[PDB]
RNA sequence: CUCCGUUGCCCUCGGCCGAUCGAAAGGGAGUCGGGUUCAGAUCCCCGAAUCCGGAGUGGCGGAGAUGGGCGCCGCGAGGCGU
RNA sequence: CGGGGGGGCGAGCCCCGAGGGGCUCUCGCUUCUGGCGCCAAGCGCCCGGCCGCGCGCCGGCCGGGCGCGACCCGCUCCGGGG
């Protein structure tokens, strides 16, 4: 993303609720490889991304 | 086997992230437009705040058992409809110039409708009963009336529905109503209500006049504040 | 109990009626001003137009400037009981719309010149 | 070919005749196949191991 | 009034994202040889083309699509019943 | 969401009869792999027609409708201040 030191990452989840696919833009944590599943939320496990 | 083997089950599971969620009713998770949101949280404030006695009395009201006798009683007694009016005049025009007519008849006793009609004939002690609607919009217009009614010693009462009170008199709405006289035969039922009403109203005033009526929180807040008194009870009741 | 599946309120779609006007709002309908005598003003008789009639089976017309081709076509047809293959319009520097009208092959320009009086 | 041109062309010029034909590139379909086993099968292997964990417990 | 069309209402489904303008150089389907004028020419004409839209009643071909089985009758090509 | 209430695989405690019950937790169930996942199956309960038994909420055929599935109630659309 121009004018910005960090690279972004597009991460496609899917809407838990409408048949579709929400996509977002997380600031890439270092070690985000492409092809990672990224777990999100309260019960999520403690690792990178 | 009257059961073709193919029709199976395919039972879905809507846990988080499992199969996609179905359609619940959401009426609390929906976007209530600016009239609704607003009218919704008038009714809330109007319980949340500490409401005054004079405005409280406009909650406590009659019950089915009493109300329905009242609205029975009035139904002998509603002021002449239009059309029904015309033949009161038209019949006297034919009866005058035919078979005698001094033409006072006897004006049969009827209701009395509006406020600045009622309040005069309450300030004149010319009323057996007064019915007042609770929900009246500027409450201004009927704040006093109870106070006034009990000072004159006139049985007042607070019925639900300015609509159904304003349906006796043939209109959209009405705030007050009154029986000044009654038909002789119909006086046992009137004096039956009157004594039943004013045990419950006119002879209460220092219970009504000093009862603030809101100061009630939200059940979400109450459930939490009470859940801390099971913490504080069960700290040193155990 | 007609449950809300969606968490928006969208306005209810109401009935909405059709104009049933109590009068007409102007008395009469305006008389049509682009006619089969008005849309064509005059045929040209310029040498580069006689040359165009005789050689290309056309007729060169000055035409009312708000005219379309399907108006110029159902004009020229209506009048010089003709029929028209295609119309082809420009605006002279002067504001006069020309329109040179190819007439179907069965049918001659050099005759229909003398009928309309040009030549 | 420039995309509006596709409207002129015939169906068969725009795909190849398969699953995910003309959107996906063989090499990824034939992994999408044999991924779509092994996701499916190893829900069955976890399904029975779960069933044996609750039969034990 | 067949069937189709059209409309009326009743039920059913639809996230969006901003009333609108902004390219003669950005995005944007499809036209080119030859001929022709004093001046115009992918413009006119001759011939070759091409895109978009319409084609309903469907204009006409071709695909869908023309097996197999079983059972008879026929020399056999074959015919019929299912 | 907050309360409530189902569930129940399971843990603590309490009870217990050893069947089980209560209170507490937990869940509310998707983590090895660029895989698939909507418009509902299943059960239930009804009604229209049509066909068969003939008593026809018996049975078939055709065609619909509602309940659970997908706990119930509310009073602030969720969050943070004050
Ligand atoms: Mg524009
Ligand atoms: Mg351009």
């Amino acid at each position: 993303d121009p004018g910005r030191g960090a690279p972004l990452a597009k991460v496609v989840f899917r809407d838990p609720y409408r048949f579709k696919k929400r996509t977002e833009l997380f600031i890439a944590a270092e070690g985000i490889h492409t092809g990672q599943f990224v777990y999100c939320g309260k019960k999520a496990q403690l690792n990178i991304g | 086997k009257v059961v073709n083997l193919l029709f199976e089950k395919r039972p879905k599971n809507f846990g988080i992230g499992q199969d996609i969620q179905p359609k619940r009713d959401l009426t609390r998770f929906v976007k209530w437009p600016r009239y609704i949101r607003l009218q919704r949280q008038r009714a809330i404030l109007y319980k949340r705040l500490k409401v005054p006695p004079t405005i409280n009395q406009f909650t406590q009201a009659l019950d089915r058992q009493t109300a329905t006798q009242l609205l029975k009683l009035t139904h002998k007694y509603r002021p002449e409809t239009k059309q029904e009016k015309k033949q009161r005049l038209l019949a006297r025009a034919e009866k005058k110039a035919a078979g005698k007519g001094d033409v006072p008849t006897k004006r049969p006793p009827v209701l009395r409708a509006g406020v600045n009609t009622v309040t005069t004939l309450v300030e004149n002690k010319k009323a057996q009963l007064v019915v007042i609607a609770h929900d009246v919009d500027p409450i201004e217009l009927v704040v006093f009336l109870p106070a006034l009614c009990r000072k004159m010693g006139v049985p007042y009462c607070i019925i639900k529905g300015k609509a159904r009170l304003g349906r006796l008199v043939h209109r959209k709405t009405c705030t007050t109503v009154a029986f000044t006289q009654v038909n002789s035969e119909d006086k046992g039922a009137l004096a039956k209500l009157v004594e039943a009403i004013r045990t419950n109203y006119n002879d209460r005033y220092n219970e009504i006049r000093r009862h603030w009526g809101g100061n009630v929180l939200g059940p979400k807040s109450v459930a939490r504040i009470t859940k801390l008194e099971k913490a504080k009870a069960k700290e040193l009741a155990t | 109990k007609k449950i809300r599946t969606s968490p928006t309120f969208r306005r209810p779609k109401t009935l909405r009626l059709r104009r049933q006007p109590k009068y007409p709002r102007k008395s009469a309908p305006r008389r049509n001003k682009l006619d089969h005598y008005a849309i064509i003003k005059f045929p040209l008789t310029t040498e580069s137009a006689m040359k165009k009639i005789e050689d290309n089976n056309t007729l060169v017309f000055i035409v009312d400037v708000k005219a379309n081709k399907h108006q110029i076509k159902q004009a020229v047809k209506k009048l010089y009981d003709i029929d028209v293959a295609k119309v082809n319009t420009l605006i002279r520097p002067d504001g006069e719309k020309k329109a040179y009208v190819r007439l179907a092959p069965d049918y001659d320009a050099l005759d229909v010149a003398n009928k309309i009086g040009i030549i | 070919v420039r995309p509006k041109v596709l409207m002129r062309l015939s169906k068969t010029k725009k795909h190849v005749s398969r699953a995910y034909g003309g959107s996906m590139c063989a090499k990824c379909v034939r992994d999408r196949i044999k991924r779509a086993f092994l996701i499916e099968e190893q829900k069955i292997v976890v399904k029975v191991l779960k069933a044996q964990a609750q039969s034990q417990k």
